[PDB]
């Protein structure tokens, strides 16, 4: 019924060459079943963890997915989300300015 | 300041095989402190904050037993609701429940709540009087008559005004080093040219706790909402939160714009201007 | 501390 809002961002201000944590925050969605991958240059990152499922006052769900990463000049990072409300996976690129 | 304890329960039916997925989480303010996940190996309520780990075996056994009982209650409910709504056994459905209590600065009871949803919509909720029920439709009305006959509100009221507030106070004491500490937003402003005569100013608030915050832009000392963007407050992943607000401005006019930051951890609101 | 479960719906 409700499609996920998506924010992709780092836990700390990004500096190239300095390890950090890549977050994908998905919220405002329903039902709870959802697929979230973090991508490095288009490829799935293997060691991704997520928070315990919870929800807001309007009953919509939220989850944080995260993994360690090192921002660089050359690597592209992204979040890929699929959900019953999406005809195809939505990919949101990480931008260190947001 | 004020404080709350809240528990959140989600059950999702799995028509193809097996029992519903069941996940429960408990929070004090914006800090998760326990969880139960039916998919996890322990099959126990588990700690998620240092200050709860000191609770003894009787605590953990009791919490585990009760949360498992919640899981079975929801399993039955999913069956009951499927019948109420005349639905197929083939589809997946969701039950959600949330309850908790708020206390004031003096740690006295402020308010309690207990609400229940089916498939993401209000189903039944305890009113603020902790005596009455809001049933959203006729299935929920059926439930409301059942819960009246079973003295359900009396039991919830006793919990919300008693056990809920008593243990909240206990937790606030045991976890005081973090639960009663506010982390003020670390703030800064970035500048991003959008053309050779227009630029985005982005006002950042980072690493703050609790999550409640207000970010506002002013131009020449009057609030501005046109050409602004405010993102939803988001978890940093380390227990703190982040937020930013941005505005597009004509280049060279940056000094007209001030970002104002209000947060419990700030005695007086902060004002930021572009460097 | 969690509450005890309520009656079924
Ligand atoms: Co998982």
């Amino acid at each position: 019924q409700r499609t996920p809002k998506i924010q992709v961002y780092s836990r700390h201000p990004a500096e190239n060459g300095k390890s950090n944590f890549l977050n994908c925050y998905v919220s405002g969605f329903h039902p709870s079943d959802i697929e979230v991958d973090l991508l490095k240059n288009g490829e799935r990152i293997e060691k991704v963890e997520h928070s315990d499922l919870s929800f807001s006052k309007d009953w919509s769900f939220y989850l944080l997915y995260y993994t360690e990463f090192t921002p660089t000049e050359k690597d592209e990072y992204a979040c890929r989300v699929n959900h019953v409300t999406l005809s195809q996976p939505k990919i949101v690129k990480w931008d260190r300015d947001m | 300041g004020s404080h709350s304890m809240r528990y959140f329960f989600t059950s999702v039916s799995r028509p193809g095989r097996g029992e519903p997925r069941f996940i429960a989480v408990g929070y004090v303010d914006d800090t998760q402190f326990v969880r139960f996940d039916s998919d996890a190996a322990s099959q126990r309520m588990e700690p998620r904050a240092p200050w709860i780990e000191q609770e003894g075996p009787e605590y953990w056994d009791g919490e585990t037993r009760k949360v498992k009982a919640h899981s079975q209650t929801h399993r039955v409910d999913l069956g009951t609701l499927r019948g109420y709504y005349n639905q197929s056994e083939a589809g997946s459905h969701t039950v959600q429940r949330m309850y908790g209590c708020d206390v004031g600065s003096d740690w006295r009871f402020l308010r309690g709540y207990h609400q229940y949803a089916y498939d993401g919509k209000d189903y039944i909720a305890l009113k603020e009087d902790l005596r009455s029920w809001t049933a959203a439709d006729m299935a929920a009305q059926t439930t409301k008559h059942k819960w009246e006959a079973a003295h359900v509100a009396e039991q919830l009221r006793a919990y919300l005004e008693g056990t809920c507030v008593e243990w909240l106070r206990r937790y606030l004491e045991n976890g005081k080093e973090t639960l009663q500490r506010t982390d003020a937003p670390k703030t800064h402003m970035t500048h991003h040219a959008v053309s050779d005569h227009e630029a985005t100013l982005r006002c950042w608030a980072l690493s703050f706790y609790p999550a409640e915050i207000t970010l506002t832009w002013q131009r020449d000392g009057e609030d501005q909402t046109q050409d602004t963007e405010l993102v939803e407050t988001r978890p940093a992943g380390d227990g703190t939160f982040q937020k930013w607000a941005a505005v597009v401005v004509p280049s060279g006019q940056e000094q007209r714009y001030t970002c104002h930051v209000q947060h419990e951890g700030l005695p007086k609101p902060l004002t930021l201007r572009w460097e | 501390r969690v509450a005890s479960p309520t009656s079924g719906v």
